[PDB]
């Protein structure tokens, strides 16, 4: 069963492209629209055009099940409401095996879309941010919202801007005695990631003298830095954890893990990235269910209302499930497997029933 | 005058489902944001039950156009496909005709509109802003670890504590400072002092009277030759509750009798916008009779999906024209009017558009 | 009366369906229109009920150019029209199928509205349905309802559409009696028809268009002898 | 072969649309399926061919219980189906809507494949048009190709659903030149059409139900004599 496959194979395909690129479509549009309020001197259109076009490949892996879902629905009703299915199950050909027709060049999807979020999106996502923040600003010691802390027993480190190719932009750096008494007022602007050191850059520190003496400004141009921080940290902590890379999210689970607090959102967040193949196998497992059941005979723009509807309220309830299962307490694991799960019984159950 | 009480009827049973179900779905994308910031412990969860039932009118305000807009689609729709229409226009009825029976159920709804838009989602944005900023600011202070210190956004409240408590006693020690010299440029930019004090006497909305009797001041400027160090007191630490800020804004609660006389271009343009939504009404309307003409073929549910868009892209540039107009750049005489003279301009070349072909046809 | 239509012609993405047909109705006649499935029989059908306009040829009804006229403007003229497919008003009794119809009337008062509602009523035998709704009538009463719906905004023609298409051999004699009964009233009858046979025994002339042009016109013995019309629709063996 | 259906009985709205009708079709000869339109012949038909499922009922080919077994595992015992409209592929050529559905088959090598699609191809008349897109074919040769495609899977029976609707009266001759041609072969055809003059022509045995229930059978000349038909469907002057 060679030329059947194809045929089946080949139409599911272009309807998905043809769907996901719609929804690309207008979910960049709205992103623009949604951006184009905050034009402000430096923050021009095209700032704003750059970063809404480099963050493109994570919209279409976050749209990728939904287009999956809208695309085998109208794929399949071409078929359907030319009498062609009939024909094929008419012919001896079972329904399982169709089925199977339509899951074959879905794997080929899913495969696709767990590669380019793992290895694509999270590259650009991190330029278009990092972008963004410098278009809209960071000079001064604490400017930027791409800002962040961190201590030791005495240091004190706070960062103005991460930059993705392992740079630092406004390194500020004091030391506090045991008394808490003053000790560095040190300002930086760049920074050379050297072994595990870290070469400053423009080091304008100011450390204070205890019993008389005030300050002194010392402008050094460099000095390797004793910091237990790493690039990877520092860029984790940044991004959004929807942004992350799958083995990114995992070894930043683990570190979470070993300094003892409690990571519920990472772990949401890599079951999300994880779990994908299987949501995108449950939702169009239902589709077909939908075209063989109820939407056997009806037109396209139907098909396609219904899906976007469904679509919609598998979407909400998912985004609804994961604030929750931070709210209460019940594992996170619940809030990705409930919604395909019951698709997935109600697809089955119709599908039964044929 | 029975085709209008059957057209009517037909009507506005749709369009109320339609509403329904356009409500839930946007009750639930609302739930899904504050469910966010209820997840980061700002906000009490249990309030959030309150703010629904306060918001919802100014829902029925830009949802109601939006379902008589997709309920007149496709009841007619429905009523295209069975020939229902056919046998109405070969007894002669003319499409002007139609467009007068499907006015009387739209009247309905402009009212309604006018009303919630007019004299009720001003008070409940009053009544839910007034609620949230009474008594859900208690949730304004949360402490995670001591290794989790504050740093607040005002540039000049950073300070340092030890090991957290939930009677807010063991989190003692202040090492509060402006801090915003970079290089050390200024001298009166820092407050440090050295502190094991900061008890949590919370008397307001987290306002904090906490005056340390330990505290060195290190005043002088660093990087400099003058040393000027004295004693510390404190730096009062007040929390307001920016929550409301965030979200809504002043203008959605003033009641309409204070917008009829005014000289703030904000208060007027208010005013030009809360009697756009019953004009909206109206002009949905007369679009949505030419379109709703369908084929066998097509279906009424082909240009839900259009209309949606369209309606959005309405609302789009009905704000977007407000918020550049109340700034004062575009004169107050224009005002959004031109945007309904856009649309009604577009609607009136397209229930215009068969007699104009049968016209130019000679 | 008398509803012509001269040198009707159109064309559909290039190809010409039709070009250059003429037909004509009496007030009284029952004139079928038939021919094969891809010619441009329900092309002229549609053009002179309104919902296809012509690209040439007028459409008159007594001197009365009603060609670039709209549906609800030819049904004003005179013309009736009648679906296919169900049309019945469904969430509507029977007797509000027909009131809908006659409150439009501008000849008629509060009491000639009454007594056109009675007369029709009884006329088509459906007073014992009055109370009915609409959706809840059998196939065979449906389509009394239609007619007298139609023939309450009083028509001087009506153009019925597939009569017979789907329609058991014994409710052939009920629509058969319903169009004469029509014919007797006055009203022009235009059929066109799949079934060639049942059509050919009720109209009294009838008009062939093949591949867009009037091949043929006649009555049933003149129309069933000829040979373009047996060697292009008909067939060598038909009857 | 014998396609014996037995004691089948259906209901949807808790009513009995359908009770207590039995019909047997031997492999080789033409069956035909009548009745009016709200009875059960349309649901019978499809009970047997398998779209809905009987309530009741020992449908078996020769001493084969297939009445719970689904669509294709009824077709894979050889019962065929043709839809009444267009059930082409549409963006596949003639060449390949053959030779896709001959790929199912299990008893055949590659040149086994090749040797039957030539065959196929050659037998209904259809070589020269090997290359043109299923959607991009006229009425005459659609239906020839759809044949031929149903034939390439070996059916023992195949159920035609309404061959005779909606075509022009010179183009039945070619309906029933093929189903003649496969009767020739051994197929045992299940005609059921809306029309009756030519279903009682071409077939030899008729199965008339109405109120869902068997009301008469035999022989075109065997029937049309029948007073119950002529009460209920055919009417009092068919013929
Ligand atoms: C929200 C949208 C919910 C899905 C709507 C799908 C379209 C339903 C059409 C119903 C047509 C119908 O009822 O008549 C057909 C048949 C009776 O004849 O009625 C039937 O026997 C078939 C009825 C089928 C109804 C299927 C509904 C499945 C809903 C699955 C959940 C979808 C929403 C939730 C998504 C996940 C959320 C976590
Ligand atoms: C301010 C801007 C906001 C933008 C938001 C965008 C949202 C997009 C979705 C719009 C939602 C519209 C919903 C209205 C659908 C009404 C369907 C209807 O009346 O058709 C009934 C149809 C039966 O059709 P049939 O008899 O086959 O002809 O059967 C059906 O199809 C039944 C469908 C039932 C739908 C139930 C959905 C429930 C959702 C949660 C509550
Ligand atoms: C088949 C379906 C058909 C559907 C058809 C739908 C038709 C919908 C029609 C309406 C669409 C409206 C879209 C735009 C509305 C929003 C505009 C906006 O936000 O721009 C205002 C923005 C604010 O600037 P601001 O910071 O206020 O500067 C003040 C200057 N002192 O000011 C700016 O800086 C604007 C800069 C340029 C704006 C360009 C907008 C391009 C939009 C492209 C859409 C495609």
């Amino acid at each position: 069963m060679v030329k059947l496959d194809r045929y089946i194979g080949v139409t599911v395909f272009v309807a998905i492209l043809a769907v996901l690129g719609v929804i690309l479509g207008l979910a960049l549009l709205f992103a623009f629209i949604d951006e184009l309020n905050d034009i402000s001197a430096s923050y021009g259109i095209g700032d704003a055009l750059r970063f809404i076009f480099l963050t493109a490949p994570r919209r279409a892996y976050d749209m990728l099940p939904m287009a999956a879902l809208i695309g085998c629905l109208v794929g399949l009703g071409t078929l359907a409401s030319n009498s062609e299915l009939t024909i094929m199950r008419a012919a001896g050909v079972s329904l399982s095996r169709i089925v199977w027709a339509v899951m074959k060049p879905m794997l080929v999807l899913m495969l696709a879309g767990i590669l380019v979020g793992e290895y694509v999106a999270p590259w650009t996502e991190n330029i278009a941010q990092s972008g963004r923040a410098l278009a809209q600003g960071g000079g001064d010691s604490q400017s930027s919202k791409r800002g962040l802390w961190h201590r030791q027993g005495r240091e004190y480190i706070h960062i103005n801007a991460v930059q993705p190719n392992g740079v630092l932009y406004g390194v500020t750096r004091y030391r506090f005695d045991e008394q808490r008494g003053l000790e560095s007022a040190s300002f930086a602007k760049r920074a050379r990631f050297e072994t595990d050191h870290w070469q400053l850059e423009e080091v304008t520190t100011t450390l204070l003298h205890p019993r008389e003496k005030r300050s002194e400004v010392v402008k050094l141009p460099t000095e390797r830095w004793d910091a237990q921080l790493s690039p990877q940290l520092l860029n984790t902590v940044v991004m959004e954890p929807e942004a992350l890379s799958i083995s990114g999210l995992w070894q930043y689970i683990h570190y979470l893990a070993d300094q003892g607090l409690n990571n519920n959102r990472y772990w949401l967040a890599f079951w999300t990235k994880v779990l994908q193949p299987l949501v995108t196998a449950a939702l169009v497992l239902m589709a077909i269910s939908f075209i063989f059941g109820p939407l056997r005979s009806v037109t396209l723009g139907q098909r396609i209302f219904t899906g976007v509807l469904v679509g919609f309220v598998f979407r909400i309830a998912q985004d609804l499930l994961g604030p929750s299962s931070l709210v209460f307490d019940f594992p996170p694991l619940l809030a990705v497997v409930i919604p395909a799960s019951i698709c997935a019984l109600a697809g089955v159950w119709l599908l039964r029933r044929a | 005058m029975i085709v209008f009480r059957y057209l009517s009827r037909e009507v506005l049973v749709t369009m109320s489902a339609v509403s329904a179900v356009l409500l839930v779905i946007i009750m639930s994308g609302r739930f899904i944001k504050y469910l966010a910031q209820a997840a980061q412990g700002l906000l009490d969860p249990g309030s959030l039950f309150l703010i629904m039932a306060f918001r919802i009118p100014g829902f029925l305000q830009l949802i109601l156009p939006l379902g008589l807009f997709l309920g007149i689609l496709l009841a007619y729709g429905r009523l295209y496909l069975e020939s229902e229409m056919t046998v109405l226009s070969a007894t002669g009825m003319s499409q002007k005709r139609l467009l007068g029976y499907t006015m009387a159920p739209a009247l309905l709804v402009a009212i309604l509109v006018a009303w919630l838009s007019l004299f009720l989602a001003p008070q409940g944005i009053n009544q839910f802003a007034l609620l949230l900023n009474k008594q859900d600011t208690l949730t304004e202070f949360d402490t995670l670890v001591p290794g989790r210190f504050q740093a607040m956004r005002d540039g000049t409240r950073v300070t340092y504590t030890e090991e957290l408590s939930k009677d807010r006693g063991e989190l003692a020690g202040i090492f509060i400072s402006q801090k915003d010299l970079n290089s050390s440029n200024q001298e009166r930019g820092i407050s440090i002092l050295v502190a094991e004090k900061g008890t949590q006497n919370i008397q307001a909305d987290g306002s904090r009277y906490l005056i340390l009797h330990n505290g060195y001041r290190y005043d002088g400027n660093p990087g400099q030759a003058n040393y000027r160090a004295i004693q510390y007191d404190t730096y009062g630490v007040m929390l307001p509750k920016p929550e409301a800020s965030s979200e809504v804004s002043e203008r959605d609660a003033v009641p309409t009798a204070d917008l009829f006389g005014s000289d703030n271009p904000r208060y007027q343009a208010e005013l030009q916008w809360r009697l756009s939504t019953p004009l909206l009404v109206f002009v949905v309307t007369l679009l949505a009779v030419p379109l709703s003409r369908v084929n066998p073929r097509q279906g009424r549910f082909l240009k839900l999906l259009p209309a949606i868009l369209l309606y959005m892209g309405y609302l789009a540039l009905l704000i977007a024209v407000r918020g550049q107009l109340d700034k004062g750049k575009i004169p107050m005489a224009i005002g959004l009017w031109w945007v309904h003279g856009l649309f009604l301009a577009i609607g009136l070349l397209l229930f215009y558009w068969e007699p104009l072909r049968l016209k130019l046809a000679s | 009366a008398t509803l012509k239509a001269q040198h009707l012609a159109k064309s559909y993405k290039g190809r010409q369906v039709v070009r250059d047909v003429s037909m004509s109705i009496d007030s009284g006649q029952i004139v079928g229109l038939l021919g094969p499935n891809g010619a441009g029989k329900t092309t002229c059908f549609y053009m002179i009920v309104g919902l296809v306009q012509a690209d040439q040829g007028v459409v008159r009804i007594d001197e009365q150019n009603v060609t670039h006229l709209p549906m609800h403007g030819r049904a004003r003229a005179g013309i009736g029209y009648l679906p296919q497919e169900a049309s019945i008003f469904r969430k509507l009794s029977v007797s509000d199928n027909i009131m809908a119809i006659l409150e439009t009337r501008s000849d008629l008062d509060r009491n000639g509205r009454k007594e056109a509602l009675e007369g029709l009523l009884q006329e088509f035998h459906i007073h014992h349905i009055r109370d009915n709704l609409g959706m809840s009538l059998s196939g065979g009463e449906r389509r009394r309802v239609e007619i007298a719906r139609a023939l309450a905004s009083a028509p001087k023609f009506i153009l019925l559409d597939e009569p017979f298409a789907g329609v058991d051999p014994i409710s052939v004699g009920d629509i058969k009696q319903i169009i004469h009964h029509l014919k007797a009233k006055g009203i022009g009858i235009l059929i066109t028809d799949h079934n060639v046979r049942e059509t050919l025994d009720i109209c009294e002339t009838a008009y062939i268009v093949n591949d867009g042009q009037l091949i043929a016109e006649g009555d049933a013995e003149s129309i069933l002898a000829n040979d373009l019309v047996k060697e292009v629709y008909l067939g060598h063996e038909f009857r």
